[PDB]
């Protein structure tokens, strides 16, 4: 519902907070996307704890190679693990 | 009702006949043909409609009977000046519940 | 007054009027609530 | 071999059937081939072989499985293809049919695999194959006909016994998971439309079936929502939901057993998504169902408690002396009542119980009682007095008790409360004894569930009656024998207490020890958010359970049932039934707590803080403050002023920090919850007039201070402070509402009875820190006289917004919700304590302060028009309605009149630059489409503004204009007509009207009190045209049908004109038709009309103005994220 | 008194019952106890609450609700004195409650009472007085005599319902008398063979 | 800090509830996603006008052809449509 349209409307805000949080215009520079990680989602996912993480998935957001991520591509891999997990979750755990 | 039956979902139907001879303007009523004291006198050119007040406690409520006992004429010769001296009972459609 | 009315005059025109309570026999009867049950207990009854 | 072939064949026509389209569509073919196919085919032969029965595996031959041989038997499947034939070819229509189909093959069949789905029996291939085809064709077919079930009171066994089939086998185990969700949709098909009372011995069973929580459980959740949720009203209403009847006391009885089972249950299990998301939905709609006042007959303190079956263990104990000549007393006593039931059934002694000889050979005096049948009768006895040793009752000799049967009479003799409780729990232990043996049963047979096996508290009262004569029999046999038996009832302790006993009274009873738990667990967070931040949360179960379901419980709990928390005893403005002063008392408890929990902590609570200020609202709107400040608890009534002195300090904390971790939490928390809340709660003060006894003393100190430092915060300017600035006028607005003193008339203050200073002694007050004067109360605000008089200088000043930030932000929405709540209050008003000696009115507002102050609103608005953001504008508009209703008529002509016609210039103007643009092209038209559609919107943005106002000015002056002929009135509706017209002809004014109308979120039904109905212009003008047409001659509406046609015609404006003015001879004749007559009456004994249509210049102007008007409104009335 | 007996019905006779057009009629409240007013079919049955069944659409002011086979909350009480005008629109098929000329509404705002009856037999000026209560039905035989008629209605083209009638109206009421009348064939409770 | 996981979990919620009402409990058939976006989005779908639509929408977004729309493909579709709201609000001006 207008939830759901409100759920978008969040990721909007969290995305151009950090995309301007050290002025990458729009888009998410190696430590503007750090910052961003482990401040939206503490506890689940690692940066600071998995740096080697952090750069493969610099590399793998950042197939394009820029090294600076929009919308598109983290909404769609980020939104597909984050709710996948509750979905293996619920299946076995 | 006897009392001993009273309390009793009673296995027998009654039957109450009320009698109203109308040369004497008297009327009398028999319980399953034995003679009930309770009796009525009325005044001449009265019309009396037969009736029945009963509270419903079975499927089965009441029946309006309009027989004939030995030498008595039924109702429907009173009530209908055709049949002043017909003796069969009848029960032509004006009559109604 | 008359008994049981229906309609009445008015200034407008007539009145149509509902069913008027009217009062029972019974309603003279004085029933008080019943107290030979109650007994007074003694703080009651120094007060009393 | 054979049976494959014609049920291969069976299938096959039924495949052939023609479709269920085709045959509504009525295409002859396909008519003609079902007939064929019935005609080879006959009904009977089909429903003859659904009956047929289908051997089943049995425990035979020393525990071995006697299976079929699936090979060479008839098998489920041969009955798949016949169900398909009878679906698709014959149908079933008519519910006699469906439920003679239904008795005689299909339940046998649902049943045989019930029973079959016991472990040994469970994977058998007979019992597959009989889930294959129920699953596949019979269990579809029910739920497709299932709205047939409506009405079958005549069949209610037999439907009964299919829900209870239906659901078992749900229950049932080795099913696949498709054929699991089949089964469910059946029942949730089947329950949706069947009645309610259908539902009571399901539901009594679910009872027991649910509190577990198990997976298996789940779906009952689910339904039990559903059914309570279509069918609340059935169960609340006293009068019942219609042709429904009304809920049983029982069934009442079972609701709120589930109710607490779910409850208790949900909060001791650890969390779990899925089932508390399930639950949650659930708990609310049997709370909303659910009586508020509703009282169970019987009450268990105690609150004992697939199935246990084994009795109260009384063997262990032995049995005293006493007890046993207690035990022969009795058994002699049951020998005489049941020779009694004998000599009432005509049974007399015999040599030999016969039926037709109606003798028995048993019914001999005690002394001849043979000692085998003595000792069948006292067993039952020793094992109930054991019982009662075992339970710890004892039993004490007062003094000793006192063929044809001599029964002591045991009517006379009563029970209390003690030994009616007593008797219902040794019933429960006969009852427990009797599913021991059905447990023995059950065992050999190898499954299944006796229909008693339920337990006995659960068992309707009819039934439980069964075995409660034997004990009430043998407690009141105790009594007369002399036995005194207590075990220190905690039920009578708590006594009737009918108040305590209500449903909502436990309700918020384990509410309040929740609230408790939720402060224990907040402090709990709050320091380890502080120091030593770590993620155990050993209350995280505690935590989640708050959030998830009681926080959406009190919302909607407190929703639905906020009317019976309001009514008074002596005044019920709900349905029926009025909250206890207790209850209140608790609601007025939970709120402040509430209040208390989320002070300065909303960041914790995050997203989940949305929803508690949410549950602080509700709360707001049902508490009841009147009753409770009148009577109730000091320690409830120090809570509600708390929660008001707490507020108090917030708020000018606010104020000075705002002026310039702990601030920045404080502004947040109050941003977001406390001016909120505490708008709410004023708007329900004053709604409900609660204010005079609700603000005093106390209170009435806060209010001054949080009124006073708002008004300082508005003078003060500031960038964040002007984006405060809405919610704090609204906040004002509110206050000033609720406020008993009249705090803009100090002078006068003295003659209000409701006052701090004439309440408090001249003693008190001082050790209080009042100001000696009530004008030092706070000297900030200004007096009535100086806010009028300054008000009405910027007015005319007209200067702007921005020159004047605070004051339409605040000051206004404060004095116009100050007059209105005064008037009355103050002179001039209807004094309904004439008669009686009145005291000099504590205000000296008067009707013409309004008038002014509304004249003064009128003239900041025009002045502000056109600018190109007023976004306050809106909000003044709304508050500033309630005022108008009082307006004197001369305002019409004052200040609305050149207003409006200033607006309608303007929108000639923009229509002009419209059609302008309309005649430029291609890029020149692109280029100021935009501007155009800017000017549009603002436009519309003040002609919203505008009409409320007018419109609720109209609604009162009404009835004088249409009374009265009045010029001005007929120029304003020209003017109205004229921007009606406007709006019709232009499609882009149109489009920004419902642009503004839906993203300024406007309520445009309120101001009237989104469709093209709901807008304003067409509304502004269908409530004005009464007066234009009464304005007009009856005789002249042949004229205007004719104007009619020439619009329809598209005829210009001075062409229409002058088609009348040669028409001008074509008027109604009073002759031709008698309606003309009266008419013609009316419009004469109206005055002044003598002058009326003395030109036909006058007649042809007014006839085309009118016929405009209805022309479009006529036409009003009757006209990518895919891609 | 047997509640289903209790309050009088009065009624237009049936032969003024109107199948189209637009009519109004205006009912003062000289007391503000029970009284329901509105428009019944010629059907109707004395025994039966008016509203209760689906023979009567009618409103009800001492609570100010609507009721036709049921109740609903609608409109606001009147107090004595005030006159509830109502008007059937059959063109449109909508019954309007008006209190002291000003249009009642439901609580959705909408500003029709009744919506989408069907014509049938036809529509009959109806009230219904609770015990101790007394009324004044205007039908319009003179125009002039009307309060809000000028004020709402009139510009909407509803007519007087009887505004063309020579001779007052004639009224049947809910006579209180108990009579003997024949079994009805389908009674659905008893039955006679 | 967890305001991501607060948006994912509402979509969660959201959408199994959308799908248990009208269909199997948690994955999303076509009838339940018809009815799901019905009461997600108003005033801006386009394929309210044909169920259809839906319909072939769903085809394609069942690439792996069952017929039922998977949670991870859904929700990046959705970010797609959130893609294409950001477009909406660049567009604006
Ligand atoms: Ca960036
Ligand atoms: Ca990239
Ligand atoms: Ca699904
Ligand atoms: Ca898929």
């Amino acid at each position: 519902g207008s939830e759901l349209e409100s759920a978008m409307e969040t990721l909007i805000n969290v995305f151009h907070a950090h995309s301007g949080k050290e002025g990458d215009k729009y888009k998410l520079s190696k430590k503007e996307l750090k910052d961003l990680l482990q401040t939206e989602l503490s506890g689940f996912l690692d940066v600071q704890k998995d740096a080697d993480a952090v750069d493969k998935v610099m590399k793998e957001l950042d197939e394009n190679g820029d090294g600076e991520v929009d919308f598109k591509e983290y909404v769609v891999l980020v939104a597909a693990l984050t709710v996948a997990c509750n979905n293996f979750f619920w299946e076995t755990s | 009702v006897s009392p001993g039956q009273q309390g009793r979902i009673s296995h027998t139907d009654l039957v109450i006949g009320c009698l109203v001879d109308l040369a004497t303007g008297l009327m009398t009523f028999t319980a399953n043909g034995k003679e009930s004291n309770t009796f009525f006198q009325v005044e001449p050119n009265t019309k009396l409609f037969p009736a029945v007040f009963v509270l419903p406690t079975h499927q089965n409520v009441v029946q309006f009977e309009l027989g004939k006992q030995k030498n008595i004429m039924p109702l429907s010769a009173a009530m209908f000046l055709s049949e002043r001296k017909n003796p069969a009972p009848q029960c032509p459609p004006r009559l109604e519940v | 007054q008359p008994i049981k009315e229906y309609r009445r005059e008015g200034p407008r025109g007539p009145h149509l009027v509902g069913p008027s309570r009217c009062l029972s026999h019974l309603d003279f009867v004085p029933c008080p609530v019943d107290t030979i049950q109650i007994v007074l207990p003694p703080h009651l009854e120094r007060i009393r | 071999a054979i049976m494959s072939f014609y049920a291969a064949l069976i299938d096959l026509l039924g495949r052939c059937a023609p479709e269920t389209h085709l045959i509504q569509a009525g295409k002859g073919e396909a008519l003609r081939i079902r007939a064929i196919l019935r005609s080879l085919v006959p009904l009977d032969d089909l429903v003859g072989i659904i009956s047929l029965p289908l051997q089943i595996p049995t425990l035979g031959k020393d525990g071995a499985l006697v299976q079929p041989k699936m090979s060479a038997s008839f098998v489920p499947d041969h009955k798949a293809s016949m169900v398909l034939f009878l679906d698709r070819v014959y149908g079933i229509e008519n519910q006699d049919f469906l439920l003679h189909v239904l008795d005689v093959g299909f339940l046998p069949d649902m049943r045989a695999a019930a029973s079959l789905d016991t472990a040994t029996f469970s994977t058998t291939e007979m019992a597959l194959a009989l889930n294959r085809y129920l699953c596949l064709a019979v269990l579809p077919l029910i739920t497709k006909c299932a709205p047939l079930f409506a009405g079958t009171e005549h069949r209610a066994i037999m439907v009964d016994s299919m829900l209870h089939t239906v659901y078992r086998l749900s229950r049932g185990r080795s099913l696949t998971k498709a054929q699991r969700d089949v089964i469910e949709d059946c029942l949730m098909a089947l329950c949706r439309y069947i009645r309610p009372s259908m539902l009571q011995h399901l539901l009594r069973r679910l009872v027991f079936d649910v509190p577990i929580l198990n997976e298996f459980a789940k779906m009952p959740l689910k339904l039990l929502t559903n059914h309570y949720e279509r069918c609340w009203k059935y169960y609340c209403l006293p009068t019942g939901w219609a042709n429904f009847g009304v809920t049983s006391e029982e069934e009442l009885h079972l609701t709120r057993k589930l109710f607490w089972g779910i409850f208790d249950s949900l909060a001791h299990k650890k969390y779990d998504q899925e089932l508390y998301r399930i639950a949650m939905p659930c708990l609310c709609a049997i709370a909303g169902a659910l009586p508020p006042d509703y009282v169970d007959a019987s009450y268990s303190s105690k609150t004992e408690k697939n199935f246990d079956p084994r009795p109260v263990e009384t063997l262990n104990v032995i049995i005293p002396e006493k007890l046993d000549s207690f035990i022969n007393k009795f058994a002699e006593y049951t020998h005489e009542k049941w020779a009694f039931d004998k000599i009432q059934n005509n049974w007399s002694y015999g040599e030999n119980i016969d039926e037709e000889l109606k003798t028995h050979p048993m019914l001999r005096p005690y002394k001849t009682f043979s000692e085998k049948d003595k000792e069948i009768y006292r067993w039952p006895i020793k094992e109930s007095l054991k019982a009662m040793i075992a339970w710890e009752w004892t039993v004490e000799k007062a003094r000793e008790g006192e063929y044809n049967p001599q029964p002591p009479d045991l009517s006379v003799v009563t029970l209390s409360r003690e030994l009616q409780a007593m008797a219902e729990q040794l019933a429960e232990n006969y009852h427990n004894t009797w599913g021991r043996k059905k447990k023995q049963e059950l065992e050999a047979k190898g499954g299944g569930s006796h229909p008693l096996l339920v337990p006995y508290d659960t068992l309707t009262a009819k039934e439980k009656a069964r075995d409660r004569e034997k004990a009430q029999e043998l407690l009141k046999f105790l009594q007369m024998n002399g036995y005194a038996v207590t075990r220190g009832l905690k039920d009578m302790e708590l006594d009737t207490s009918s108040i305590e006993k209500r449903f909502a009274f436990g309700f918020l009873q384990q509410l309040l020890r929740w609230m408790d738990i939720s402060q224990e667990f907040i402090a709990h967070l709050e320091a380890v958010v502080s120091s030593g931040r770590v993620e155990k949360s050993p209350h995280e179960q505690e935590i989640k359970f708050f959030a998830k379901i009681l926080l959406p419980l009190i919302n909607q709990y407190f929703t639905n049932h906020c009317l019976y928390f309001l009514s008074t005893p002596a005044k019920v403005l709900g349905s029926g039934g009025h909250a206890s002063n207790k209850e209140k008392e608790m609601i007025t408890s939970l709120f402040c707590k509430l209040a208390a929990l989320v002070r300065h902590r909303v960041s914790l609570f995050g997203t989940d803080a949305p929803a508690v200020v949410n549950c602080l609202h509700i709360l707001a709107r049902s508490l009841d403050a009147r009753t409770v400040m009148k009577s109730g608890p000091e320690i409830v009534k120090a809570g509600l002023r708390s929660f008001f002195e707490s507020a108090s300090e917030d708020i000018e904390k606010m104020v000075e920090n705002l002026r310039l971790k702990g601030v920045g939490q404080n502004l947040t928390y109050t941003t977001v919850a406390l001016l909120p809340v505490l708008t709410t709660l004023f708007q329900h003060i004053a709604q409900h007039q609660f204010g005079d006894d609700v603000i005093l003393d106390d209170v009435q100190v806060s209010c001054y201070r949080t009124l006073c430092s708002i008004y300082s915060l508005g003078t003060t300017r500031n960038p964040y402070v002007e984006k405060l600035r809405p919610a704090l006028g609204e906040c004002l607005a509110r206050l000033a509402a609720a406020m008993p003193v009249a705090f803009l008339e100090p002078e006068l203050n003295e003659y209000n009875a409701c006052s701090v200073y004439t309440t408090k002694s001249p003693r008190e007050r001082a050790i209080l820190g009042l100001p000696n004067s009530v004008e030092e109360m706070c000297p900030d605000i200004p007096v009535l006289e100086r806010l009028m008089a300054e008000i009405g200088g910027l007015a005319e000043s007209g200067a702007r917004y921005t020159e004047m930030p605070h004051v339409i932000e605040i000051t206004l929405p404060m004095l116009c919700s100050y007059l209105p709540r005064w008037w009355e209050r103050g002179p001039e008003a209807p004094p309904p304590a004439l008669p009686a000696g009145a005291p000099p009115p504590c205000t000296a507002v008067t009707s013409d302060h309004l008038n002014s102050l509304l004249g003064n609103i009128l003239r900041i608005i025009v002045n502000n028009l056109g600018i190109d953001e007023a976004s306050w504008m809106k909000r003044l508009a709304v508050f500033a309605q309630p005022i108008v209703s009082r307006a004197r008529p001369e305002l019409l002509r004052s200040h609305f009149i050149p207003t409006i016609g200033r607006l309608r210039k303007r929108a000639g103007k923009v229509v002009a630059e419209e059609e302008q643009l309309r005649l430029e092209a291609k890029a020149e038209a692109e280029e100021g489409e935009l501007l155009v559609r800017d000017e549009f919107s603002v436009l519309c943005r003040d002609l919203y503004a505008l009409y409320p106002l007018l419109i609720r000015y109209v609604d009162n002056n009404r009835a004088h204009w249409l009374t009265e002929p009045n010029p001005n009135a007929e120029e304003l509706f020209r003017m109205v007509g004229e921007i009606f017209i406007y709006w019709s002809k232009s499609h882009n004014f149109k489009r920004e009207e419902q642009n503004f109308v839906v993203q300024n979120e406007i309520n445009n039904m309120s101001f009237l009190t989104y469709s093209v109905q709901t807008s304003l212009i067409v509304a502004t003008l269908k409530k004005m045209l009464p007066i234009g047409l009464n304005m007009c001659a009856p005789t002249d509406q042949d004229l205007i049908v004719l104007a009619k046609a020439r619009y329809a015609l598209k005829d210009t404006d001075e062409e229409v004109r002058e088609f009348l003015q040669n028409n001008l001879n074509l008027q109604g004749k009073v002759e031709g038709s008698p309606s003309l007559r009266w008419q013609m009456a009316l419009y004469r004994g109206v005055p002044g009309r003598e002058e009326d249509a003395d030109d036909p210049e006058k007649i042809v102007r007014r006839v085309q103005e009118v016929s405009a008007v209805l022309y479009h409104l006529d036409q009003t009335e009757h006209p990518r994220r895919r891609a | 008194q047997s509640r289903g007996d209790r309050a009088r019905i009065f009624r237009a006779e049936k032969s003024y019952a109107v199948q189209s057009g637009r009519w109004y009629f205006e009912f003062e409240a000289v007391t503000t106890g029970e009284m329901r007013v509105g428009w019944a079919r010629p059907e109707l049955r004395p025994d039966v609450e008016l509203g209760a069944d689906d023979l009567a659409y009618v409103f009800n002011g001492h609570r100010g609700q609507r009721w036709h086979l049921g109740s609903e909350p609608f409109g606001r009480p009147w107090q004595s004195g005030d006159v509830v005008g109502c008007m059937i629109d059959l063109t449109e098929n909508t019954i309007i409650f008006t209190l002291n000329g000003e249009v009642l509404m439901s609580d959705s705002g909408s500003e029709t009472a009744f919506r989408d009856i069907e014509i049938g037999d036809g529509f009959l000026p109806v009230c219904s007085l609770g015990p101790g209560q007394v009324g004044h039905l205007n039908l319009g035989q003179d125009v002039s005599s009307l309060r809000f008629f000028a004020i709402c209605g009139l510009q909407e083209g509803f007519e007087p319902f009887a505004i063309n009638m020579q001779r007052p109206v004639t009224t049947w009421f809910s006579k209180s008398l108990p009579q003997f009348e024949p079994v009805p064939l389908e009674h659905p409770h008893y039955e006679v063979a």
